[PDB]
């Protein structure tokens, strides 16, 4: 339980500064047309559902792949990542595009490896999975639509109470006595139309999209302390994929919360899975809490979970905890590759099973938090 | 494969916009009312509003305005559709030609944009220059005004400033200025641009920006001399023109916030406003200031005229009569007499017209007439919420009218040789006896000769041997007819005061106290048969025919009716039936082609009897209410064979056609007395003597919807009825404000603080001074008075949702099931309600059951003698055991939260408000649910209904509807656990509420009907409408006739019907298919003959055996009629 001092200024994460410093970067954004089919390279040697939105870091070795790349970016830039069920072995019907926007090369060790990252841009459907002998399989792809709906009231709204629908400012910011009674006149003033149609007022705040996102915002900080609009997009759509890539779930939801086409749905299934879940335990053993609910904190703007690469290209999704339970470390705190600019990872395991649970971040200076920092994985971890 | 008709039986009530204006004629005042796709255009006379047209449009009403441009005689009117369909209407008539002619037309929507919050704005400059709308965010969407663009062109230009809240035209400008509120966040602002229509841009405003206040709302532009522009906020109205500035923060606004305004002085001087809670105010500007011939504003004296409906739009007609267009509540017709303040008030209402809207729940029930259905809705909000009843009557067309001071009698009476036609009419006073002559449309009246001014008369009709008996209290007097003199007056036998007296062709019968006199009638002579005692006081007499075999006679204690021979005393038959309280009136006819004997006791109650023709009496027991008030029974010959009129405070008229008496209520408020009439203006009419005046005319066919009115004072929410307790339980709440003592101080008399009993509940399971807090009743309302028996008073924070009414398991008693939940402000989902289960019995209202629920019961049904309820997102089934005890039997979880239940049969339709249709079924065999088919598509649901085992019906966003169908036979899973979606239409309406019944008789027909089924859905707007299904022939044939009708049948605004019912949401749209218009179809009947002939040319009519090319004209209108049957 370490408040206050937080000092580590929380964008470094969200840089990768152990991926290479001099980067090549990509000018912008693309657009692929609405429910229409492309034809899309499959990256293999990649099983992880990439909500839209998160930053996916990447390293190839193999020469297939790193031509693959490189045709890639001298032809558009976009690869497609596919969310893999329960059952492996190319058992995927969703998936996300992910586009390239960071770049390098490397000639060392005799090999072409690529050091090359990528953000998710749109949700997609694969129809078929064609394989190419070359051994990069390209899927024929239909861009699944985002669907993002009108208010609640704009059917049954009057039209003289309308000019009484633009808010103030929220007073201040994130102040009692400035939220409890700000909130109450804003959906006394909102769904004054409720009464014309058959239900109550509140009902229609649970359909609401500010009423969600606000609710979303006070458990979180709750968890860890915000900075209020702390790259939090006012945007519901941006909001939920965002809040839907930080959530510790299991894969199975992750998968659900990807087939949801429409905000709100997106942000009250949200809602459900952080209010329903508590403990978060060891998938190999199911039997022991390394962890809690109210102990997640942030180093990275982009929440309490992020994609990371070891130095051997496999892809992490690392969770920071203040004091893990039932973890025992072996080896000295080294800080070769460590992810956090700033600290020495300790690998840890299971204190029965032994499994690659995740890190120790022990500090170097003493400006920093002293030895609390558990970067705890997904490969054994199962919400309870 | 779902081929569904849909008609609409009642228009939309609920007034969204009215404008005033020199539309018809330059020298007439016409009223311009738009209800939703209605344009209503009355004129505005001295008496009141006369109606000129109505005309249905192919859209919503968005925006309309009266505008003059140079060179025209009076206004245009310019209407805007919901789906961006403008056009340009003028007014013209030839006689009895009256037609609206589209000036110009074209669709003004964008390919790109998301429509503004705020919603669409439509102003027109006051020179008539352009016509400015704001439809999207961020960009100003311009029409100039010239003869030549009839195709409407329209150019954007850009805003800097998204959050625009109120934008206006100023007054008195060179060139076209707006000046509007905008939202930054620094706060809110006014700025003012000038628009270019060369250069198509705007430019730099007179006035710079400057600061208001932070809720500032509507910005009214004042004219000429004034200018400038006014800002209404909730604290503080604020007067703006650059140099000059004022402002004001009355504390009489500080309650609610103004959101209407309406001109009332041509100069600007003064202003009306109208605020949330519906009370009027009245701005005042003060000219007091003039320097040099300039024009200044010096106060902005605000003046409170008094409380009205809860007003959408007002709008101030001629002399001092303002019409308050309510929406949520009824319409009104106000005076503004500063003279009058009765007691604080400057408002006086004149008229009151019918708003159904918004109907929030409603039900169908056999209230009077058994098969013929009668609608229960929940109509209004807040103090005007009220149970409105829908029911089909025979309406009465009214030929010539005139008032009467509340007369208690009338009866046709002639003074001319016997030719058949009666062209007198003696009316009954109190005390005094008038007589009034109408050979044609004269009211003129003279006193008769045979009969004095006053002498409390009770019968006054044709007297035998060319005479008229002119009877009184003190005797019966008959004067001849021809001569008009007096030839005979009898005195009463016992020399005391006559009450009750019955007359007939040959016989009459008079009696006084409790003894009676039998009269023959004599050529010149009144010569006494017999006389008899009565061993009670004689309540009611009659003799039906010219000697009757037998009397009537009712006792004013006993209440039992007594028949005995006519010419003497001997007794015959006698009855007692209730005898509750005096029978008001008894009478005899042969309206069923049989002798039937009816009488009506003081309580409005008709209790029919059976009766031999020689003698003999029969029983033919048989209670009916015809209403509240004492029923004076009279016949009328001017009918189908004889019928009957049973005027009270609900009018009916008796009409047999084989052996069953059916009542069809006639469509009047009150009728009191009645009588037929034979006069030459009015041939076979009747006359009515109402209680606040009196008509004479005809009766019309079935084609009229009557709505009685039944206010509570606070919102209904939910509403069922009791067929054994015969009473109706409805949810209802107030808003209580939070006074600084612990309590809640209500606002207004309710119904729930005016019932006879009232409760509290007391269950023991589990701010600021000046909050709202809601408090939730259920309201036991009889169903012939509808007076509040009782009201229940459910604990603090607990908002009751739903309400059904139902007998479970193997008990023979029926109870009220309610399902509530526990609503706190710092939480946002509820964890925990309640399900309770009253039982009204001996007037009172015991609470037999307690369940303690985790979550909202967000529905519930009665599903197979086992209650089905929704909590959260579990539906779970209860079994009523032996001990009266909810018990759980299966639950079955879903990821949605179940707000919408349907059950037929074994198939529970489940739904929530993002359109996730699902289907399940409940296996008895092993007792658990199993899911059928899903369909999910992320969309806003309204409602939804099962149509039948495959069809389900449901209202979606945009004001549509659709049909959904499961294929059963579908060979693979995917498809068979897939709905199929087979029907789309735009209907135009909200729809909260769908019921399964018809408004009409339901009779077999043997051959039965080409419609199969009827549901009949509620719209916020006051609309009933009803949806039947077809056979693919017939869906086939009326779409033909459809496709042929929609290029012969041209429509104001010149709005294709495709287009108007195309599928519509904001982000895609699709043709309607498997939907039938009703209204297009139901238009084919008002075409002429010649556009008639050319409708049909091809349509291969006949179905049963060849195709017959001709079609003929004639068979069309057999199918038309058939289906106009059916509403
Ligand atoms: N074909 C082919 C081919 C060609 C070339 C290859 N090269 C081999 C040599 N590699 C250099 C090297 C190796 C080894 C290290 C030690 O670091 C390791 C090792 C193993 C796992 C992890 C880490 C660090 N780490 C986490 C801990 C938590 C934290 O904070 N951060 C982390 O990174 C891990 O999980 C450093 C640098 C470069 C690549 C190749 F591997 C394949
Ligand atoms: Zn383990």
């Amino acid at each position: 339980k370490k408040p206050n001092i937080i000092n580590f200024d929380t964008s470094l994460p969200t840089s990768h500064t152990y991926l290479g410093a001099d980067m090549e970067e990509f000018h912008g954004r693309t657009l692929h047309d609405d429910d229409s089919c492309q034809v899309i390279p499959v990256l293999p040697q990649v099983m992880m559902i990439l909500i839209p939105g998160q930053t996916l870091p990447l390293q190839l070795f193999h020469p297939q792949e790193v031509s693959m790349v490189r045709n890639l970016i001298q032809k558009d830039r976009t690869f497609a990542v596919l969310a893999y069920s329960n059952v492996q072995e190319r058992e995927a019907q969703f998936g996300t595009t992910a586009e390239i926007y960071a770049y390098r090369e490397e000639q060392d060790f005799g090999i072409e490896i690529v050091k090359v990252k990528a953000i998710g841009r749109q949700r997609f459907k694969v129809l078929e999975l064609r394989t190419q002998s070359d051994g990069i399989q390209q899927a024929k792809v239909q861009i699944l639509p985002e669907c993002v709906l009108p208010s609640t009231m704009s059917a049954v709204q009057l039209e003289s109470l309308n000019k009484c629908q633009i808010f103030p400012s929220k007073p201040v910011s994130r102040e009692d006595q400035c939220s409890y009674k700000w909130w109450q006149k804003y959906q006394k003033r909102k769904f004054h139309c409720a009464n014309l149609t058959s239900w109550p007022r509140w009902l229609y705040s649970l359909y609401d999209a500010e009423t969600l996102m606000d609710r979303i915002k006070k458990q979180l900080r709750e968890w860890d302390e915000n900075l209020k609009d702390d790259s939090l997009p006012s945007n519901p759509i941006d909001f939920s994929y965002r809040v839907a890539a930080c959530l510790p779930i299991d894969d199975v939801l992750r998968i659900q919360l990807l087939k949801i086409g429409s905000a709100i749905q997106r942000l009250r299934c949200e809602l459900d899975i952080m209010n329903k879940c508590t403990s978060l335990c060891c998938k190999q053993c199911q039997e022991t809490e390394i962890t809690t609910k109210n102990e997640i904190f942030s180093l990275s703007l982009c929440g309490p979970m992020a994609a990371y690469v070891n130095p051997h290209g496999y892809v992490h999704e690392t969770l920071t905890v203040y004091k893990a339970c039932n973890l025992n470390l072996i080896g000295r705190p080294s800080t070769e590759h460590s992810w956090f600019p700033g600290y020495a990872w300790t690998v840890a395991q299971c204190k029965i099973c032994a499994s690659h649970i995740g890190w120790k971040f022990t500090a170097t200076k003493k400006d920093m938090s002293p030895q609390k920092f558990w970067g705890l994985t997904r490969s054994a971890l199962l919400p309870t | 494969m779902s081929y569904n008709y849909v008609v609409t039986a009642q228009k939309p009530t609920a007034v969204n916009g009215c404008v005033t204006g020199h539309f018809t004629s330059a020298e007439d005042l016409n009223l311009l009312i738009a209800k939703n796709t209605r344009l209503e255009i009355y004129v505005v006379t001295a008496e009141g509003l006369r109606p000129v047209k109505e005309v249905g449009m192919y859209g919503k009403i968005a925006v309309m305005e009266l505008f003059r441009p140079k060179g025209e005689s009076k206004d245009l009117l310019f209407i805007l559709t919901a789906k961006y369909n403008a056009c340009i209407l003028e007014y013209k008539q030839s006689g009895e030609s009256i037609d609206i002619i589209t000036r110009a037309h074209g669709n003004v929507q964008d390919r790109i944009g998301r429509p503004s919050e705020t919603g669409i704005i439509g102003i027109i400059d006051p020179e008539c220059r352009m016509i400015g709308l704001r439809l999207y965010d961020g960009l100003f969407k311009v029409i100039p005004l010239d003869r030549d663009n009839k195709e409407l062109k329209a150019f954007n230009i850009r805003l800097e400033e998204l959050h625009v809240i109120d934008v206006k035209f100023l007054y008195g400008c060179q060139a076209p200025t707006i000046c509007f509120v905008y939202q930054d966040p620094q706060g809110r602002h006014v700025k003012t641009y000038e628009v270019s229509l060369r250069e198509k841009e705007f430019n730099k405003g007179p006035w710079k920006q400057e600061n208001v206040e932070a809720e500032a709302s509507m910005v009214i532009a004042v004219p000429e001399p004034f200018g400038g522009a006014i800002i209404i906020g909730q604290e503080s109205i604020t007067y703006h023109n650059g140099d000059k500035y004022l402002a004001i923060a009355p504390p009489i606004i500080k309650q609610s916030t103004i959101v209407c305004h309406n001109r009332v002085d041509p100069n600007g001087s003064r202003y009306l406003l109208g605020d949330m809670e519906g009370r009027l105010f009245m701005l005042l500007l003060e000219k007091e200031e003039q320097m040099d011939g300039t024009v200044t504003l010096k106060d902005l004296r605000v003046e409170l005229l008094g409380e009205t409906s809860i007003a959408e739009c007002l709008t101030y007609l001629d002399n001092g009569v303002v019409f308050v267009g309510s929406r949520l509540g009824d319409s009104q017709l106000v005076k503004l007499n500063v003279d009058s303040n009765e007691q604080g008030s400057y408002v006086v209402a004149m008229e009151t017209f019918t708003n159904l809207g918004p109907i929030v729940d409603m039900c169908v029930v056999d209230l009077e007439r058994q098969g013929q259905g009668q609608l229960v809705t929940c109509s209004g909000a807040f103090k005007e919420g009220s149970l409105r009843i829908i029911r089909n009557g025979i309406g009465i067309h009214e030929h010539a009218s005139i008032d009467l001071p509340g007369i208690k009698g009338l009866w046709p009476l002639r003074s001319d040789p016997n030719r058949e036609t009666d062209d007198t009419l003696v009316l009954s006073f109190v005390g005094q006896t008038r007589v009034l002559m109408l050979n044609g449309e004269e009211v003129e009246e003279t006193e008769l000769m045979g009969f004095v001014d006053d002498q409390q008369t009770f019968f006054c009709g044709n007297v035998a041997h060319q005479q008229l008996i002119q009877i009184t209290s003190a005797s019966v007097r008959l004067v001849s007819q021809e001569p008009k003199a007096l030839v005979s007056e009898w005195k009463e036998p016992q020399a005391k005061n006559i009450s009750v007296a019955s007359c007939n062709s040959s016989q009459v019968v008079v009696a006084v106290g409790r003894a009676l006199y039998y009269l023959q009638i004599h050529p010149q002579e009144l010569r006494q048969i017999s006389h008899t005692e009565m061993e009670h006081e004689v309540a009611c007499l009659d003799i039906t025919p010219g000697l009757s075999p037998l009397c009537a006679i009712g006792l004013w204690t006993d209440i039992s009716a007594r028949i005995l021979k006519l010419p003497s005393f001997e007794l015959l038959h006698k009855e007692m039936l209730g005898g509750e309280i005096i029978p008001r009136s008894i009478l005899m006819t042969t309206f069923e082609s049989s002798h039937y004997l009816l009488c009506a006791l003081g309580d409005g109650a008709l209790f029919y009897f059976g009766l031999n023709i020689e003698t003999g009496l029969l029983s033919d027991r048989k209670k009916v209410t015809l209403g509240t008030q004492p029923t004076v029974l009279r016949t009328f010959r001017s009918l189908s064979t004889t019928n009957v009129f049973a005027c009270s405070d609900r009018p009916t008229v008796i009409y047999s056609s084989n052996h069953k008496l059916v009542f069809s209520n006639v469509n009047l408020k009150e009728v009191n007395y009645m009588c037929p009439l034979n006069s030459d203006g009015y041939p076979d009419s009747l006359a009515l003597a109402n209680n606040s005046t009196l008509t004479i005319g005809t009766i019309d066919e079935i084609q009229k919807l009557h709505i009685r009115t039944v206010p509570l004072y606070e919102s209904p929410r939910k509403i069922c009825y009791q067929e054994v307790s015969q009473c109706f339980g409805v949810l209802s709440s107030r808003i209580e404000v939070q006074d600084t003592s612990g309590g809640t101080t209500a606002l207004r008399p309710s119904a729930s603080t005016q019932a006879l009993s009232s409760s509290v509940s007391s269950s023991k399971l589990f701010t600021s001074f000046g909050e709202e807090v809601e408090v939730h009743n259920l309201l036991i309302i009889d169903q012939h008075t509808f007076e509040v028996l009782h009201a229940h008073q459910f604990l603090q924070n607990e908002y009751a949702l739903s309400l059904v009414s139902c007998k479970l398991g193997k008990d023979p008693n029926t109870y009220f099931i309610v399902g509530t939940a526990m609503v706190y402000p710092e939480e946002a989902e509820p964890k925990q309600g309640r399900i309770v289960v009253f039982q009204y019995s001996d007037g009172k209202l015991q609470t037999v059951a307690e369940k303690e629920v985790k979550g909202a019961v967000y529905s519930m049904v009665e599903f197979n003698g086992k209650l089905l309820a929704s909590i959260n997102s579990t539906v779970r089934l209860y079994e009523w055991t032996t001990e009266k005890e909810l018990r759980t039997e299966c639950n079955h979880y879903n990821n949605i939260m179940a707000l919408y239940l349907k059950t037929k049969g074994d198939f529970i339709l489940v739904g929530d408000l993002m359109r996730s249709v699902l289907l399940l079924a409940y296996k008895p065999m092993e007792g658990n649910f199993e899911e059928i088919a899903r369909d999910f598509n992320p969309n806003w649901m309204s409602a939804v209904e099962i149509l039948d085992d495959d069809n389900f019906l449901g209202a979606e966003n945009a004001f549509n509807l659709f049909v959904c169908q499961k294929d059963s036979a579908a060979t693979t899973d995917e498809e068979r656990q897939h709905l199929q979606e087979v029907g789309l239409f735009h209907l135009g309406e909200f729809v909260n509420v769908f019921c399964h019944g018809s408004l009409v008789m339901q009779n077999l027909g043997e051959t039965s009907t080409p419609t199969q089924g009827s549901v009949l859905f509620g719209t916020v707007n006051g609309m009933i409408g009803l949806v039947t299904s077809l056979s693919e022939s017939w869906y086939n044939l009326l779409l033909d006739m459809q496709n042929r009708l929609n290029k012969v049948i041209k429509s104001v605004g010149k709005i294709e019907h495709s287009f108007w019912r195309s599928f519509h949401t904001e982000r895609k749209t699709e043709p309607a298919t498997g939907f039938i218009d009703g209204d297009l179809i139901e238009s084919f009947l008002d075409i002429s003959r010649p556009k008639m002939q050319e409708v049909v040319a091809n349509l291969q009519y006949d179905d049963g055996s060849g195709m017959k090319r001709e079609a003929t004209a004639d068979d069309l209108i057999k199918v038309v009629e058939e289906l106009t049957r059916i509403h």
